[PDB]
Parts: structure tokens; C-alpha cells; sequence
């Protein structure tokens, strides 16, 4: 399973840009993509989404009308348009799958991700900026918001993403767990909050840590930041 | 629409659904307050409100004795979902979160309530029959004299207490688990409401809203109970997880192969409606799970069974197919039409008369002996003996998966006569 | 009616019915107008008018989401009637014949016409609730205020709305699609007319004049939809073409034979009805296709089967039969009464107690092992173990063909033992 | 209740129910008297009694044809009821004992009647629309001006006909048997009354009396018909002979064994209810024949099939039982899950994702391939693919046979396939 | 499948005359049967029919009163008895097997006739006197009826009938045809009149053409009877 | 099959006294079960009742309270704990099994008895005192009752007991007849009154006969006992 990128190219403020993924190791016309920016530095953002038939496409509110979404799935590609770009818009791009649980609610997480492309020109939830510690002691995260965010019903899902690395699903549904990942790792939701547990830590298990939760003012929040580092 | 015949198995495939699957449930409480009725009493004759005080306690008192009670299990897709509200109705009969319930609905029409099992739900209070008995009511009945002269009274209280009766007979009907969301247990306007407060995207949002009909039959109500006046039950509203994923449906006649008087035939059993929820062939037996609505095809997941992805290949090549196809193979065929929803497959056999033929036309032409597709741009009319079929009047792409049957090549002579589970690849080696 | 009781397979045929085959479908298509309900407001409190004017509106948002749109398909009756239906639907959902139909209508209370695809339907129009809203009941309702003293009008739009809430209600829970012309769609009025109207013979006309209760389940009702204020739906009435011609119902229980505590048993799958519309014999396997009403047996031809003249042979002799007979065999059989028309045969085997006796001679005899015919004048109760079962008291023609049982003779210490699908004349030879 | 998971074949056996059999049928013969509705005519404009007339007019001449004639017979526990029901529906329709039942209904309200068929009826009057018809309605229409202004008759009589008016709508929609006793046909006093004079021991009353929704969906009514101005019908309340004693629910999943991608899978078709009337065990297939209100289950006899005692060595040892036990094989198996009444048991094979989790720690685990059991208090939620079923949350004493799968030593590469009710002891040796 | 008509003979006027219908070679309990007479020299008329169980019998207004009709199931025969035959019951008798589609509406055609037997004592439906033209061409034949005829949805169904020969079912249920009838011929039907077209007019195709749909008020109601002809 | 009974041994007034009856040969844990007191030199009377699992038990109106009543299952045993017995208590005491067929009334007959044990201290129904005659012709037995007990419904069921053995079930549910019993016997139940006659009786039929049926007010009333004897 990969989702190979292309067409990230250097812009000038004001021009047009095509970003095509190409997905393979998995039926393309059964899951729902999504385009996912991260800033320089800065948290992820979520941009786009289309449906498995392109039925629906939601957008950012900082995105509507100016970008726009696609698929192929004859031949298992999407397609972002951006047209008439602005300064802020200086990001590295992914495409990522994404599934539903929805058994209390639709809160779709970006399992798979692609490696990202680069582009340049010439009631969000939020959570602790940082922690630090030792190997050994348990860390905590706490990702708060109320409201539409989490007090809607919506579940929490967390991402970690190493230092120039592609954002890893960690926990999804809340508390659950995929396959590959240490259950040295714990989440729990309680009221409008959400809490992610590390104990035993690696050294090189550092990385940043975000929380997901779908918003129904603007779909597809994401976490400020937590930057964990271990000495 | 895009239906394709595969002549290899005499079957039709129609593609170009879309999935609508329920994945979870919703639970909105409704608290229909009816009000102190037991304590008003009527001892002069009939006054238009003593006979409705008489069977609204009828009611009341009838409702006790079946509150829905756990059932006893089961494999499909009713039981599960039986059970998975009755998981919920349970917590809610404990006295804590009733009285909670009650609690934040007596200022307010609606609650956000988490349960001590951790699920959400939405409380709703209804109590306008409560309202009407306990201001207008007992005012003119502070005798045991019912005989007000007013006339408005009665009338009143037969139009408030018509939703609280209906409430009744369907429960009382359904021993507590009614099958679908009825124009009683919940409104217009409730539904509208219970919607735009569902943890759920745009999309799903907006196609409910739109097939607003189908969520009333997707869900169901169970009763909680009578919590001193006050009549409790949940509403499972469906919440569909899976949305606009590929879906096609397949029908099969028998493919027949005649010598000597003798015929011999192979039957396809899987039959019905598949579906994709996330890169999982979900195959539906029963066509009453899965149910269409235009394009849109409503299923729900609980009745699903789980097909692996080769099974792709029985729509391909079953003669020299490596996924066991499930065909059964019999002789002395039957002659019948199977409606495919765009044309239509008539297998008819022996001494039977068989037709196609327009409205204007007439009798378009004789059927071969053998199984044919009939498109329904072609022909508007199949007959087979006597019996007339009118083929649908929708428009989509017809193809014709040319080739050679299957069962003319397995010699019609004999058969090992494999009826309920059998397979083409092993079975009929 | 005659019933003979065949020993040679241990199996009743009654004889003595008359056919009542539905062949065709007549569409009466209503267009119960509700007027410009929701150009009306009110503003004030609960007046007995507010109430139901949001009920009225609620049902009318909600019809606009029931409309029966295009099924799946199928093979059953129900499945070619709705398509069938669904054919008619289509051509009158076009904006050309929805405007004619109410033209003629406006003036006239009936209408005969012909559609543009050649068939023709009778349009009837129910418009009593749209006159008294369109100018009597907003008369009152001027001003924005509800709260007319009179309170005659309440009670009035209280009868004068119950058949079009009636209606929404069944089209809501149906999906639009109602499975019998319930009394609401179709009044008794409406539905005499409706026959007076038909195309058919006075014999026809006779029988279902004298048989409303039976038209009324074999017919169905799809919504065309909401067209402006005016709710358009069709009824499909039976039209049955083949009339009082021969038809026998054969019932079967498992005849076995037993040597050392191991079994032997066959039992007939092909129970059920059988007609003959014309000149070949048609088998209705599902016993909720076909409905008796005296000596009348009503069918649909969707559900029939059609089977060949020499299906006869499975009543004279199996033994030595030349058209293939079906029998499912099987050991370790099961005891059960099977009630017949007439009388009843009972197989009880292995240790069940087993008895019959009237109501004034007490215990009449014990019944031997072996299944056995027992008819309603020698006896009046028959005991299996516990259970108790009750005889007709219907008179009739009691024949017994003797003979030899033919699982007798086919070695019961070991056998083929096909079940499903096999047939006595060259698989169990 | 105590259920145990038979890991020999993979089963889940729930004891500690208690039986309530219906052994026989209780007649409540009503006379709804309606009054002279046919002399009285209207002839002036919509008045709000001539539409009510008339209809309460067409409900009286639409019951004449839907008498419940006598039906086809069957097998079936509704058919054998229904067969015992219009055997004194058949008696009462003679002028004699109709003649009888009026007469002495007359004067009185209840009436202990016996027939001359030997049983013992319970006559009952509900003639209240006649008494309104005949004081009331007939004073103030003297003349045939309907347009009387004191509008307390209008509602009174819409008040008073609501009950005939329902009578009459299940009747015509049931075509003369409804499949349940409603609350229009007999009220909850009716009821209590009739239950308080049903000879029967105290138990029995206590029993039905707290649960009054499962004796009004046990019995049904039918319909004698409209002689003269009275509609006659008759309703057939249940009688639990056989209570409080041990039944036991069995259900199955595959168990199966695999080696190189070939599969040999077993799965008991011996699913469903047993109960014990005396000293001989009953099963229940079909689980619409029982329903569990609490630990009772109530089934009927007449959808009983009896099976002898030794079939309790299936849940002991199968693979050298003397008694042969039911076992359909195949290969290529179903995932499913089994929702049992304690716990719920899970087979998924080939590539399905299956796990268990509770609604707090997350996913707790996933399954080893085969069948495994699951008790409601080690998890909550079991995922099958994408697919969430959630478990009971009942309490009981779980137990586990511990043992080797049967289906693991008959060699998985091939294996005989027999399908349709095949043995174990000797099919598969 | 045939019939063996007989038992016609001259007889006084105001007598009675029983003639028997034995068919042979199908099953005569299902199939409805009918009696059609025909003047000489004049048009079909249609006379009595019987149920398949001898159930329903219904007589035409001539003929009712005097006229009875009764069958036989177990030798597979059908009686008709004339009691007080006038002057004008001069005329060929045939049996006629009637079957009836009832798709749309129940009107019975006759498409096994009978040889008939000759008895000599001593809002109808109008078409075309006669028809002539050359060989080769094509001609149309029309139908009209009331509003009774056809205005009531009932089909039409044309019979072709040689000079003295039995008439044989040419076009049933509208527009449709039977077996061993050549695609020459083809009929329509419009509102409340039908047609046919003889489409290549060829010299054997001179005869008899006759229509019939059914009456609310009469029963089985037969065309006036055109005479085409070729050069 | 068989039920031994136990426990029956002198006991002073106001003492306790357990009586236990194992039962063999059936499935103890299905049927009801009940007690039968008989005094010496008087006729059969009910004492209590149990079911199947113990839930649900009732009491003639004589000893409520003043007996109990239970059973386990386990050792298929039963047991009755007597508590402050009277001085008219002193009977032979049988442990009876129940049958209720429950189509028509639900009236239980014991149709297997135990042989009792004798215990000492230091709208009921009717029939004919006694019955007398010869060997050869035929006797009439008849037990009427009140309204409560055969007006309502109840069925009637006729016991035989020998002097000194223990009774043994001879007619049940109205006219009905168990096997092993001649045919010579016959009964029949009309309005209020059931009626028993034995045709062309010997001299081995001289016994006591019993007529049991059920009341609304005490459950399970026994008839006075009628006594035949033979010249
Ligand atoms: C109920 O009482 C309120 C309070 O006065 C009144 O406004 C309303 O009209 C009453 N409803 C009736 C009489 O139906
Ligand atoms: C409204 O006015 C009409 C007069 O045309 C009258 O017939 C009708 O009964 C009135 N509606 C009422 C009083 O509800
Ligand atoms: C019917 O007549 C009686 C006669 O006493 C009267 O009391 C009553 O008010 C009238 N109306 C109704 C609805 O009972």
C-alpha cells in the first residue's frame, strides 16, 4: 500500500497548481481521500475531502471555492486544484485514506498517508504546546474543546508524526488501537477532553503528537502541537 | 445503472449503486409525560371526557405490563440490533439516569446526556399532554362531577391525547419493540431536529434529510417503560457510517442443457445485493435487508456476511474459476422470469410458451429454447404461457457478456445432484 | 369438495375448488386534493385549529419523501406487481399526464383516460377536504388569528382530514408502497364504482362484488407523489382473467418403514396449490399465494409455476412413474398432523403416543404406527403425545386409494437419503 | 439463567428458562350491537353526522364479505389454530346458538353459554354505540333534517363509533382473523374479566394477568359475521396447561478445520427452543413460535415438534453419540456472529479482522482463527471486520466444555458433504 | 384438436332442437366454451356461452330465455337447447374454445372453432361493407365501435372465415397473432376503432373478415362483416 | 416407575413431621407434583401442590401456612414438613403425579399415586353414598357439583381405590381412559353433574370410587366416595 505524490512544484502568488496521488495496494473506489497541509513548522490542517464516488466533497472554510478535488478510479488517482494562491499556502500536501468506524459517530481518520509534496509561493481544538521528562515516568497529553468538537459526540483520534516524517495513525476510535503499535500508548475521552498516556518512554519515540476530531461548524479539526521530547 | 448479462451463467449483474449502510445507532429518550390522570376519577355517566379519562388509564395501566424486555438473542440483522438497544434501554432504566433525565428535561425540551456506560444520548420531552391535565384538566373537575358543559374540554383532550393512544396501540401491538419509527413516536419536526443534532457529517446530513422516509423505517423505538406518569422510550435513529461506496446486485436463472428428454441445469445461489464498506465484499442473502431508494441502495450492516474480494471472479470465468462459485446443479428445470431491474432473464424450458412483444407492435417474437435477456428497450412485454410481466421503464447501459454456458459442456447425461451448498470448481469437477 | 387420501405416498389431495387467478392489473388513479394548507399560519396558541393545520403540513413535508420510486426487481408476485405498477407510475409522473388528469378532473369527478403509453386508467378525484379549506375554513382565517369561538370548524377539519392523515400515515409506513387497498385509500363507494368501471364480464363483475374483502388484499396502491397541493396516487385492482376452472391443494407427510431401529421416509415437496388456467397445469408452491374463500381459491399468475400435464402420474403411481415425481427421503423421521382440508393425516413414529376421539365417546382408538388418514365424521380430536388438535367440520367426499406404501420397498436399512432436490423415478431406483 | 459453550461442536446451550405452553383455546364470543344505522338517512349537506353515517354505513356493508370462511388448513401452529378457532366459530354461525347468545345477552352483560358442540363459551355484550344509536341519534333525527346545531351529538357519536370503526379496520385489512388480539377488539377490563372466568388453577391467572401483552399476541379473533344489526365475533385467548417447566436455547456457530487453504466446516441445524410439557422434549425451530418475557418463555404447542429424550446426548459427547445428531458440513465457511442470550460466539475464518473490546480500555484483543465464546463481562464490543455488534448485559453463570472440536479429526482435505439434514453417528463415519 | 359438431336438422317452427358439441384432444374442463351462429348470407352472431365448471352462464338478448347451454365434463361434451326456435334461427351453428389474456381487459376469442351444424326450421360494432383492389398493394379494413365496444378498454380481436368454411382466429388481443398466421397481416387499435392492413394483398386472401371485442350491455358483440375481393 | 414414600411415624400433637417421596422411573424436574391425605375410614382429600421448578405452589384451604411444601430436583426427592399438626390430621399421606392436558379447563388428575405413608397423633363436590347389586347388569355412578366446580368449566376426573391400596386413576378428563383399563368403564360429564357406569361389572370391581375436579375457591376437590358392592 503506498500513495505516490507528484506535481508539487514552485508557484507564483496568484497562479494555478496540480497535485496528483496515485494510489496502489488497495481498491481506490471504496475509501473517501482527504488532503491534509502542514505548514513549515506549524500543526497540520485539514484542506479537503471527497467522497468514494465523488458524490460529496467537503472543503475548509479557508479553502471553499479557491481549491477545489477529484478522483480517477479507473485508474486510481486524485486530483487537488488550487487556483489563485496566496501566501499561506507555502506547505507540504497529503493524501490520505480514510475510514469510519461509525458505530456512534462519523470522526474519519487518516490511517494512511502519503509522503507529502511541497508547495511554495514567492472552535479549533488545541492541546499542551510541549512536554518533556525522562525515560521511565508516564507523560501525559491533554487535547481540550467543547461544543461542536468533542462535545458533539465526535471521537478523538491521535497521530504522531516524527521529525520529517509522514503522520502515523497511533490511536483512533477514542481508545482502540491498530495493528503495529506498542500498547505502551493509552487514550481515553472523558466529558469534552481527551487524554493520551505514555509510559516507559524511548528515546527515540520522541515526535509530535496530534488530536483529531471532526468539528460540525468547520469539518476535520486538528491538534495545536504537542512537542514531546525525553532527555 | 449499467447491467450486464453473463451468458456464461445466465445471470444478470447490475452495477452502479450506491451504499448507503447503517453502521451505528442514535438513541433519542422521549419522556411523554401524560400527567396525575390515575388520580382524576369520574363517577356520573358518559360526558364525552369520562369515557377518554377511562381509556387513557386503560392505556396507562396496559402499558405496565409489557415494557421491553431482553430478548433471546439471535444472528440477524433484527436481533443485533435488538440487542444493542436493549444494551442502552437497560442503563436508562436504572433510577439515577432516569431521574437525571427527567431532571434536566423538566426546565428544558432537550438534553445532551452521557450515560454512566459512556454512550450519548438526546432527551426529548413531549409533555404537552401533561400540560393540558394539570392547568385545564383538573381545573374543571375538582368534583368527581366530568359533566362540564363547556364542550371545548373534550374536544381538547381528544385531540392531545390521540398521540399518547397511538403510542400505546403500537407498543401494545409490537410487545414493546415496534419495527420502524412511526408518525407517532416521533414528528416532523423531531426527526428534523434529532438529525441536525446527530454526530455526523454534511453528507449523511443532507442525504437523510433528504430520504427523510427511509430513516423512519431504518430505526426502530423500544420502551423503556412508566416511570410514575411518565411513559419513557428510545428511538434508535440509524447512523450511516459507510456512505456512496460501488454496489450491484445479481440474479440468476437456470442454464439448461437438453439431450434425449433430459435436461440438466446449474443455478447460481448468490443471489442478492454486494456492497463495499472499506475494500470488504459484503454480500446481503436476504432482499429484504437491503432495499433501494433511486439510485441509493439502503443496507444494513448487521445482516451483512463478509466475501472475500475473489469472488470478483465468478462474474468472470466460473468454468476454470480458482474461487469456489456457489452453483447448484439439477435436473427437470423450472420456467420463470426473473425481473432484473433494468431488462429481464426468462429461462423457460419443455412443452412452455415463450414470447417478447411491445404495446404497439404486438407480439414481437418467439423465445428460443434456452435462457435469453430481454432488454427493456427492445420489447415492453414478456409472456411466458399465460402469464403477462411488464418489464421496467427505466434506462441505463445494457452489455452482453457473450460466451458459451456453462452447463452445455458438463454432460447433460448425469449429475452428482448437489442442491443447497455446492460449488463449480470442485464439486462438479 | 372431494378429498382422496393416496396410501402409495401418504399424501391428501382435495379437489373440488374453482380458480380465481388474478391475470391482470386496472389502475384508478386518486388525486385527493388538500388545497393551500400551507399558505395558512397561526400565530397564537393551541385553538383546536394550530394543532392539527401543523399536523396537516407535517404529513403533507412528509409525503414528499415517501414517493415509491423504482424497485430492485425480483421473481415473486410481489415483485412483478410492483414493477408492473411502477410501469404506470412513470408514465403518469410526467408533467403532460399529471395535467390532464387534473383537468379533466377539475370539472368532472371521473375521468376514463388513455394514457400516452396506450393503456387506460380511470382518475377519480376525492377533493372534499381542498373545498372546505380552499373557502370555508380560511373564511374564518383571514387575520394571522386561529382562535375562532364557534369551535364548529375544529371538529369539522377533525373529520373532514382523518382519511388524508390516513392516508400519509400508510404511505409513510409502506414506503409508499401499501401492501392492500386498506379502507382509507379506497372507499366502498369508490371501490363499486371502481368494478362498475372495469373492463370485464358480469361473471367477474358478480364474483368480486360479492368478494370486496378479498379485491381488497389482492390489490395495491403506489404514490405518484405531490404534485403542487394535490396528493396523486394510484390503485391497482385485480383483474382476474381465468375464472372457475379446476384447482386441488396436496398435503404430505413422511410415509417411512423401519426394521432394527433404523428408518426409511420420503415426503412430497410438492405440496400445495394447483390450477389450470388454460390447459396446463400452474403449481403455487408458497402457501400465502393463494387464499380460499368458500370454494373459491383466489391466485396470482405472477407466483405461479407452470408444470407439465403429466405431473398427474405423482397421484396414480410413484412406484412405477415415467414423469419424474419429487420426494424428499430421509431417516429418523419426524411426527407431526398435517390438517387437510377435509380431514387430517397424522404420522407419529418412534415412541409418541399417539390417539383420536370425539368429543362424547372419549378415546375413540389408538392410532398404530405408520402414518394414517383420519376424517372429520369418524372422529372429532387427535392426540399426539400432548398436543391436541381439533378437526374441521367442513362435509365432504372422503376417498381412500389403497395400496402398498412405496418406501415399504426400498430397503429401509440403508438408502440413497437425498433430501433437497432429487426425484423417486431414476434416484432412488 | 446459565448458559455453557459446548466447544465439541462449537454450540451455546442457555439453560434456566421456564416454559408457558399454551395448551388450549378459551372462546369470548362478542356481540358489538351497532343499533338501526341502515333505516336512518341523510339527505341534506355534510352536517357532521351524515358523513359519519355513512360511514359507520359502508364499515356495515364491508363486514358483510369478510367473514372468516373456512381456511385451507396446513401444518403450522396458525393453521391449526385457526382450524380450531372456525370450529366453533362454525357451530356459533347457526341460528340457534346465535339466537341463544342474543337472547340471553339481552339482559344481561356476560353470559357462561355452552354450545352444542360441548364446550363452554363466555358470551359478552359491548352494545354502547346501539344504546347512543337508539336514544340519542334516532330522537334528534326524527326527521331527515341531520342538521341538528347542539354539536354534542357529532362528537358523541364520533366518541362512541371509534371502537366499531377500528373492529371493522382489522377485520377487512385481516380478512376476517386478525393475528392478534388488539385493544379495540377487547379493553384491558374486557380482559382482566374474561382471565378472572377462564377455568383455570391461580397460577396460571397470576401469570397472564401481570403479563397482559403476551395473552393479547398469543390469541386472535374471528370473525362470525353481521347478523342483523349485530357484528358477532369471537376471540380465542390462550390456556397455558403446561408451565414452569425447564426449556433450554441451542444455537450454533461453524465450527470448522483447515489445512493448505481447504476447509471442512460442521454447523448444527438443531438451533432453536426445547421445553419439556411431560417427560418429553419439544423443539422449536422457528424462533417466532417462542418469545422470552423476562426468564419465561412462552411457545405453543401446536408449532411443537416433538423429539425424543436421547436428543440430549448432542450437547454431551457427538463424536461417538449413539443418538444421531443433526449436522449440516460444507467447506469454504461463513464468518458470523452468534448473538447468544449471555454471551455471543464468534466464527471468522480466512482473511477477517476480528476483535474483542470494552467500551473503556480500547481493544482488549483479537481472535485466534476459529470460533471462540465471549461473555458479556470480559468484553462489551465485538468488531467483525468493520461490522460492531454489542453484547447483552445480562448476568448469568457462563460455563465452558472444555474439549476438542469434532470437526478438527474428519480429515479437512476432503470430506463426504452432505448438506440438508445429515447425521453424524452414521452420515459421516 | 378438433371438434365433431352434430345433431342439426330441420325442424317445425315453435319446437326444440339439441345440438352437442364433443371435443376431442385437449382438456374440456378448463377451456370455456361458446355457440356462435351465423345466417346464411348474413354476419356471425354470437349466441351463448358457458364457464369452464358450468358455473357462469351468460345467453345473448336474442337468444335468452329460449336458449339454454349446459356441458358435460365427463364424456367432454357441450349441449345447447333451443325450446320455441323462430323463423330467423335459420343458420349455421359453431362451437368456439374461448381463452381470454385478461391483461388489460377480459374479452374471449375464439380461436378453435368448430365445423358447424346447419339448422333450417324454414350499439353493435359496423364496418366496411366490402373492400376490392388489385393483387400486390395493401388494403385497410376499419372497425368502429361506441363507447361500449371498444371506448371501454376492450380489445379487439379479427377473424378471418373462407366462403364456407369455419373462421379461424387471424389476430387476437389487438394486435398480436397467432401461430401459423403470416406476418402479412397486422391490425392496431386507437381510441374506440381498430384496423388491420392486408399487407400485400395476395389472390388466396379473399374472405371474410369480422371483428369482436365484447359489450357491457350485449356479450361478444361481431362486426357487420366485410367482403374483400381480388382483381 | 414408582414413588416411595417415607417419614410416616407417631408423632405427640403440636410436633413437626417431615414425610419425603423419591420418585424413579421419570423426569422428576417436568411434572407437578401433589399430596393426598386419607383419613381412616373417610374419603381422599387434598393437602398441597408443587410445580415443576418450585415457583409457583398452592395450598387446599385447611393447612395454609400450617404445612409446607418443597422439592429438589437434584435427588428427585420431595419433601412435606408438617408443623403443629391437629388431632384430625391422622391419615395415610401419597405422593401423586400431574398431568394437565389444558385444552378445553385446566384440571390436574394424578395419575400415578405412591403407597403413602400413615401419620398419627396421640362447593365441594358430592355423589352417592353407596351402590349395590349384581353381578352381570350395569351400575350408575353420579357425583354432582356446584357451579364452581363443574359449572365452571372444570373437567372430572374418576378414580378407583381397592381397601387398602393405593388409588389408581380410572377415568381422566371427562370420558377419556388411560391403557390398562377395560372398556367396560364409560363417563360422562353434562352441565353440572358427571356421571360413571361400569357394564356388566365382576366381582373384582368391588372398590371405592372417587370423583376429583377443580374449584375457584380450594383447588383440587375430591368427591364423598361412593362404595360398590357385589352379591
Ligand atoms: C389550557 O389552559 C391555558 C391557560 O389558560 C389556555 O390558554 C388554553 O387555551 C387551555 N387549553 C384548552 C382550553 O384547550
Ligand atoms: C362551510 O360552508 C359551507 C357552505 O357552502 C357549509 O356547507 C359547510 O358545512 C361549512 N363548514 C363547516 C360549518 O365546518
Ligand atoms: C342520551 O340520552 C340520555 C337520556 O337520559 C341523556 O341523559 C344523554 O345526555 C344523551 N346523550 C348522551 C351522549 O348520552
Amino acid at each position: 500500500v503506498q500513495l505516490v505524490e507528484s506535481g508539487g512544484g514552485l508557484v507564483k502568488p496568484g497562479g494555478s497548481l496540480r497535485l496528483s496521488c496515485a494510489a496502489s495496494g488497495f481498491t481506490f473506489s471504496s475509501y473517501s481521500m482527504n488532503w491534509v497541509r502542514q505548514a513549515p513548522g506549524k500543526g497540520l490542517e485539514w484542506v479537503s475531502s471527497i467522497s468514494a464516488s465523488s458524490s460529496y466533497s467537503d472543503y475548509a472554510d479557508s479553502a471553499k471555492g479557491r481549491f477545489t478535488i477529484s478522483r480517477d478510479n479507473a485508474k486510481t488517482s486524485l486530483f487537488l486544484q488550487m487556483n489563485s494562491l496566496r501566501a499561506e499556502d507555502t506547505a507540504i500536501y497529503f493524501c490520505a485514506r480514510a475510514r469510519a468506524t461509525g458505530y456512534s459517530s462519523i470522526t474519519p481518520y487518516f490511517d494512511i498517508w502519503g509522503q507529502g509534496t511541497l508547495v511554495t509561493v514567492s472552535s479549533v481544538v488545541t492541546q499542551t504546546p510541549s512536554v518533556s521528562g525522562a525515560p521511565g515516568q508516564r507523560v501525559t497529553i491533554s487535547c481540550t474543546g467543547s461544543s461542536s468538537n468533542i462535545g458533539a459526540g465526535y471521537d478523538v483520534h491521535w497521530y504522531q508524526q516524527l521529525p520529517g516524517t509522514a503522520p502515523k495513525l497511533l490511536i483512533y476510535d477514542n481508545n482502540n488501537r491498530p495493528s503495529g503499535v506498542p500498547d505502551r500508548f493509552s487514550a481515553s475521552k472523558s466529558g469534552t477532553s481527551a487524554s493520551l498516556a505514555i509510559t516507559g518512554l524511548q528515546a527515540e519515540d520522541e515526535a509530535d503528537y496530534y488530536c483529531q476530531s471532526y468539528d460540525r461548524n468547520l469539518s476535520g479539526v486538528f491538534g495545536t502541537g504537542t512537542k514531546v521530547t525525553v532527555l | 445503472l449499467k447491467e450486464s448479462y453473463l451468458e456464461e451463467s445466465c445471470s444478470t449483474i447490475t452495477e452502479g449503486y450506491l451504499s448507503v449502510l447503517r453502521t451505528g445507532w442514535y438513541t433519542n429518550v422521549f419522556t411523554l409525560e401524560v400527567g396525575d390522570v390515575e388520580n382524576l376519577t369520574c363517577t356520573d355517566g358518559p360526558s364525552l371526557i369520562k369515557t377518554e379519562l377511562d381509556l387513557t388509564k386503560s392505556a396507562l395501566r396496559e402499558l405496565k405490563t409489557c415494557s421491553a424486555d431482553q430478548g433471546s438473542g439471535g444472528s440477524g440483522a433484527t436481533a443485533a440490533a435488538v440487542t444493542a438497544g436493549i444494551a442502552i434501554a437497560k442503563t436508562i432504566r436504572l433510577e439515577s439516569e432516569v431521574n437525571a433525565i427527567k431532571g434536566c428535561l423538566k426546565t428544558t425540551n432537550e438534553c445532551v446526556s452521557t450515560l454512566g456506560n459512556g454512550v450519548r444520548v438526546l432527551a426529548t420531552a413531549v409533555r404537552e399532554l401533561k400540560e393540558f391535565v394539570s392547568k385545564n384538566l383538573t381545573s374543571a373537575i375538582n368534583k368527581n362531577k366530568c359533566d362540564i358543559p363547556d364542550l371545548k374540554m373534550a374536544v381538547s383532550f381528544s385531540q392531545f391525547n390521540r398521540r399518547f393512544l397511538n403510542v400505546v396501540r403500537q407498543f401494545s401491538d409490537n410487545a414493546g419493540i415496534t419495527p420502524a419509527i412511526s408518525l407517532d413516536l416521533m414528528t416532523d419536526a423531531e426527526l428534523a431536529r434529532a438529525v441536525s443534532y446527530m454526530p455526523t457529517s454534511a453528507g449523511q446530513i443532507k442525504l437523510m434529510l433528504e430520504n427523510r422516509c427511509m430513516v423512519r423505517r431504518k430505526g426502530f423505538g423500544i420502551l423503556i417503560g412508566v416511570y410514575g406518569s411518565s411513559v419513557i422510550y428510545m428511538v434508535q435513529l440509524p447512523i450511516f457510517g459507510v456512505i456512496d461506496t460501488p454496489c450491484w446486485i445479481i440474479k440468476a436463472a437456470p442454464s439448461c442443457s437438453e439431450k434425449d428428454g433430459n435436461y440438466a441445469c446449474l443455478l447460481r445461489e448468490d443471489q442478492g445485493w454486494y456492497c463495499k464498506n472499506a475494500g470488504s465484499t459484503v454480500y446481503y442473502p436476504n432482499d429484504k435487508d437491503c432495499e433501494t431508494r433511486g439510485d441509493h441502495v439502503f443496507c444494513d450492516t448487521a445482516a451483512g456476511i463478509n466475501v472475500a474480494e475473489q469472488s470478483r471472479e465468478c462474474n468472470i470465468n466460473i468454468s476454470t474459476t480458482n474461487y469456489p462459485c456457489k452453483v447448484s446443479t439439477g435436473r427437470h428445470p423450472i420456467s420463470m422470469v426473473a425481473l432484473s431491474p433494468l431488462g429481464a432473464l426468462v429461462a423457460c424450458y419443455k412443452g412452455v410458451s415463450c414470447s417478447i412483444g411491445s404495446n404497439r407492435v404486438g407480439i414481437i417474437k418467439q423465445l428460443p429454447k434456452g435462457c435469453s435477456y430481454i432488454t427493456n428497450q427492445d420489447a415492453d412485454t414478456v409472456t411466458i404461457d399465460n402469464t403477462v410481466y411488464q418489464l421496467s421503464k427505466v434506462e441505463g447501459e445494457q452489455h452482453v457478456i457473450k460466451g458459451r454456458p456453462v452447463s452445455s459442456s458438463f454432460d447433460p447425461i448425469k449429475f452428482p445432484e448437489c442442491q443447497f451448498n455446492c460449488a463449480l470448481d470442485q464439486v462438479f469437477e
